DNA sequence: GACTATGCACG
DNA sequence: CGTGCAT
DNA sequence: AGTCATTCATG
DNA sequence: CATGAAT
């Protein structure tokens, strides 16, 4: 047996198949919830086998383990790696594991080995996750069968922006810088509200990208460039203090301190510019970087000197790039903004669609219990004249016209709930209950009042984890 | 290092080209050597029409290929083996790696694949199974939906997410002996459309490759 | 602040740590279960997380996690590749996991990454945890504080001369061949009846090592002196035919068959010896070795030269020492066996006690439940008239003097419970529990009672799982 | 590769030996770059006392030491560090490594050793936390401190030193103000030898008394 | 997708 | 040298 | 207790 | 030459 085929069609699908795996499913972020799959599998399991920021830490490798074993096919460095990278807070402005121990640093040092490191999800995470558990949102099948794996999260904030993420598949790469969770859900619920929004005036509310490692970030033309077209060139330079000496107190985002240093002394010895004359004194609690200057203080000289010929200021490039519709786009803030939103609808929609369903079960149920109280005493008489279980429930189905559920409800009550026969409690549920149903089906068929509860939310989140900004605009 | 056949007989004898040493021990598990030799590789292999001369024959993988097979890089033929098969795990990661070692054959080593001597094994990625046994294979998704048809209720579902996962025996009786096996045979019917399509997908330019994606990825 | 110690005394301390940790914890096995720690970990989470013999396989790296996580604070090289070693059929005689996919061979190749494999618990290593759930053993904390991990197993069978073991530590080593397990069980039960058993009468059941491997085994008289003292050395030859050529079927324990056959080759290449004139035909079924001879058929000078010049006949060493009283003793047959024996009766002993308790509760409740099916109409009654769960409770104490147990049982029973108001079931398990009991209690107080179920048992697991000899006796 | 401190004044700057690179993060991190340098060691340490010369001086670690030392194996002294202070790993593979180290010391920089510059840094095993927190170095310890915090407590256990952040390093076992080290010194020679060569010997067999006689297995 | 160095006892 | 748990 | 090769896009 | 997911 053999199958005859080409060089050009076999090297047609094969490249075809990896190509599409790669932007799918391993480097490009979901615009919807901002994470690629490998981010979005550690939330996942984490949360599942609830390791949270409320409770005790755990073995980074048992998580990883579990991640493996369960959803992720593949290296447990890769895995590991990319869960250590989501608890660094120079990297990420608003981080989604807290991780004890070395996790590596600004100077570069590499992070310790899983086995000794630990690790939970920290709060914001679980707002990620919040309603996941309500179907509300699409769940696939494992690679085994075994178990269902969620295809995005609920994103109760819009973490594209927020974390921003790079990026690099066949095809396309990406880089998002980093956003102000504040100022972000601003541009949303404006955009909510007024949906053919311009971005002139989303810039307004969200007015560039903010790193978590602080800095200055120049070039207000290029920025709306970026965020109308999803590529532009922004300038970025260290935060700068002259002291009677040169003292550097931030450093532009992705940069690694350590070489920077070196470079920068490379500057003297080589003795490339005139009154250099380098040292860090950085410590756990802030970063300092002393150029302590010699005799002619030609300083603006070599400050504006070091700012061109080392990475002391640097530009960053948008590259927005995000999956939607299962393909990737190159994106600006509109289509990002819009496509978060129109998400969060599916979700909550979704969501009450499931609770509205409980809520109408747990009251046809209390509906009954209501009418059992008033027949108690026939009631019991009749379960005790029953043969068996079942039995008895067909009895009650055939005599007083109970149903199925309203049955085994009743006959599974344990003794001492007897001791509460009190057909007002159970009304003050029942009230509860349909006033809860009421609305929620305002909610499924309204759409403002479901917008609405958008914008609540969503201000409820800014308000919880809203933070200061660490960039500064020039 | 390589885990050769008994005999040495360029007429019928297969080497069989592998992802790494885990894959490599099932290989030379189940295997018949007395013609089948097994040759390791350390993952990824260099694009060959990305890189330079120096770099590739540097690279310890392409090199040692070269060696064990005889011929050389110019080629020249008969050494040493007539079927070289490359035999990838079974997922997309597989289906890279393919590309890659496509390439420096068709790029290099040419003659060898205008012959006809190039071969890709097809191991499968998926097994399902209901004293008695019912046990069926799946080679991507599409047959999973139907073998999960087939099996119904109870069914296990198994996959080898990588070739050290599967046993001795099951590599033997699916994918490496000649009577249940099945091979696909690669040649090359233009040399134009050959050239045009590599240095697209495999090329240095991606600016074209990205269209070729765009245009011809199904992202349904 | 400074301490200042010595060198000696510094010296001291720190190697007598060291030296007793790695002679208890990490090297040398139980004399009780045979096993070390690495490997009890290892039974004890697989078993937990219930991968057993019977269901599913499980990705071996997520079994790696939960074992570092929970119970083993090291590498997870260290504990993996120990797991892969216990699915080893030419090393271990009883395999106690099941590993699917590539865990290496005997010629050698190196087991799949952790990464690719999948494992479980095989059936007799259930053997080695039953009873672990009813209070049979020594419990201590993890590393932790967070859960308990047994200090060493129930042990249906001796695995300790079953899989051998070895065997490096700081002042100790050990090396203990594997035997047949029927014959060890049958030295065991003699011992049970007999315990003054001298080594000679022993010999009779245990005749030496049963290698996985096969092979031919020659040196009674050293071999009693292992069984005796602890120390000994024994001869293991290959197992030769002659075709008509020389064809090997088995080698010798611990041998490596690929480097053999390399070492048997550089024989004839060196033409060390005449006739030399060797192939290696070996598949997944079967070991075939052929060394194919020239003119001058001096085969038997050949055969002999291999002998001695290659590893095709080599000694195997007894070093058979194992942890007894928390310390390391060099052991024969004897203290083997009789602190097997002696651990058994512990778990005995402790698992009816535990199953007497268990009896004795349930029985008091069913005492309870009988008189109440007598009183039903007057006992509802009463709980109807209760304010509280809790209240309904006191009321039937206070009242039917029942007990407390016996009124939650009552109260939390449910209703279709009262479908079944039956004395007659209820006084079915009151005799079942009552005859039960009175079993127990002789076991516990009859120590020949005791010693009987113990050699039932172990009969019981001779005939499970007993296989033919493998390796011969010269 | 060493992470150096700023000044180089042999008379306060202190050298910080550790068992591996993980750890080396948690160090080069929690300190103080002015007097504080950092030499990570990949695992246990070559038995200077087992293996030959040419063996030993061929071992890339036991290098890296005798360079960024000075000094040298002969000898000589003031190079380069007013203390040179070994910081292992909290549990007893730790242990066995400063075994090790100390006996190349004693064995070739004997001088150093006899001067009273070879300390012993002794980092926490187990935190336990309540906030009320308190530190364990070793299993009795351990019984003392779940007394005190009873019921609720949580019990987090270093196996191994980049497990423990910055802040934790510094504070515990680093900071000479709150910090405590061990100082070793030989007080006899004979003695010493002695007991080097048997525990850290090639001869086993006194050791292995030495172990039965002296070792409590209780 | 792989690899390397160390301790420890023993033949 | 290699063996089996460890760093 | 560490380390190394390789892909992929972009400046 | 990183960068961050992968073999
Ligand atoms: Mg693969
Ligand atoms: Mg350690």
């Amino acid at each position: 047996n053999i199958q005859n085929m080409s060089l050009e069609d076999i090297m047609g699908e094969r490249f075809g198949r990896y190509s599409k795996y790669i932007i799918q499913d391993r480097a490009l972020p979901d615009i919807r919830d901002g994470l690629k799959p490998v981010q979005r599998r550690i939330l996942y399991s984490m949360n599942k086998d609830s390791n949270t920021f409320d409770k005790s830490y755990r073995k980074s490798a048992k998580s990883v383990g579990n991640i493996m074993g369960n959803f992720h096919p593949h290296g447990d460095s890769s895995i590991y790696d990319a869960m250590v990278r989501m608890s660094q807070n120079w990297k990420n402005r608003e981080i989604l594991v807290e991780m004890h121990g070395n996790n590596g640093s600004m100077d570069g040092d590499p992070p310790a080995a899983m086995r000794y490191t630990e690790a939970r999800l920290s709060e914001i995470a679980g707002y990620l996750l919040q309603d996941i558990e309500k179907k509300t949102v699409p769940f696939a099948w494992n690679f085994d069968d075994t178990e269902k794996e969620p295809t995005v999260l609920p994103a109760a904030f819009p973490n594209l922006l927020v974390n921003g993420s790079t990026g690099i598949s066949a095809g396309y790469a990406t880089d998002i810088p980093p956003h102000n969770l504040a100022e972000v859900i601003d541009a949303a619920v404006y955009m909510i509200d007024h949906p053919t929004a311009k971005i002139d005036k989303l810039m307004e509310f969200l007015p560039g990208p903010d790193f978590p490692t602080g800095a200055i970030i120049q070039g207000r033309d290029e920025i709306k460039k970026a965020y109308e077209t999803g590529k532009g060139r922004v300038v970025v330079r260290s935060k700068t203090e002259i002291e009677k000496q040169i003292v550097i107190t931030e450093i532009p985002y992705e940069i690694n301190k350590a070489n920077l240093v070196k470079k920068i002394d490379d500057v003297r010895v080589n003795n490339k510019v005139a009154g250099i004359a380098v040292r860090d004194e950085s410590d756990r609690d802030g970063l300092r970087i002393a150029i302590e200057l010699k005799k002619d203080a030609n300083t603006e000289l070599v400050l504006n000197y070091l700012f061109k010929y080392t990475d002391l200021q640097i530009n960053y490039n948008f590259n927005m790039v995000a999956i939607d519709n299962f393909t990737p786009r190159q994106v600006g803030i509109v289509p990002i903004l819009s496509s978060y939103i129109a998400h969060r609808r599916e979700v909550i929609l979704a969501r009450s669609r499931f609770d509205k369903e409980k809520a109408e079960k747990r009251l046809h149920i209390v509906e009954g219990l209501i009418r059992v109280i008033s027949i108690l005493d026939e009631v019991i008489a009749l379960i005790r004249a029953s043969e068996n279980k079942a039995d008895a429930k067909e009895n009650l189905k055939v005599s007083y016209d109970f149903t199925e559920e309203q049955a085994e409800a009743i006959v599974t009550l344990q003794l001492y709930r007897l001791t509460n026969t009190d057909v007002v409690v159970l009304q003050e549920e029942e009230a509860e209950l349909r006033e809860k149903i009421a609305m929620l089906a305002a909610i499924i068929g309204d759409e403002r009042t479901m917008y609405n509860l958008m914008k609540k939310e969503l201000r409820e989140v800014k308000k919880k984890f809203a933070t200061p900004r660490l960039s500064s605009l020039e | 290092k390589l885990t050769p056949a008994q005999s040495k007989n360029p007429a019928k004898n297969e080497l069989y080209l592998v992802e790494g040493d885990s894959a490599g021990g099932s290989a030379k598990q189940g295997r018949d050597r007395k013609f089948q030799a097994i040759l390791p590789l350390r993952g990824k292999v260099i694009n060959t029409a990305k890189a330079k001369m120096a770099d590739i024959l540097k690279n310890e993988e392409i090199n040692t290929m070269i060696y064990t097979i005889g011929a050389g890089v110019d080629f020249s033929i008969e050494a040493n083996y007539d079927k070289i098969i490359i035999m990838t795990d079974a997922d997309t990661d597989g289906a890279h790696i393919q590309t890659l070692l496509l390439t420096f054959f068709y790029r290099y080593m040419r003659p060898l694949v205008e012959a006809g001597h190039v071969y890709i094994a097809l191991p499968p990625l998926y097994k399902m199974s209901k004293k008695k046994e019912e046990v069926a294979y799946a080679w991507t998704d599409g047959e999973l939906e139907e073998l999960r048809k087939q099996f119904g209720k109870g069914a296990t579902l198994q996959r080898y997410k990588g070739l050290g996962e599967m046993n001795a025996d099951q590599l033997w009786e699916t994918t490496m002996n000649p009577e249940t096996r099945t091979l696909i045979r690669v040649t090359i019917e233009d040399l134009a459309r050959a050239e045009r399509r590599v240095n697209v997908l495999m090329g240095d330019k991606v600016e074209p490759r990205r269209k070729w994606i765009e245009d011809n990825v199904k992202f349904t």
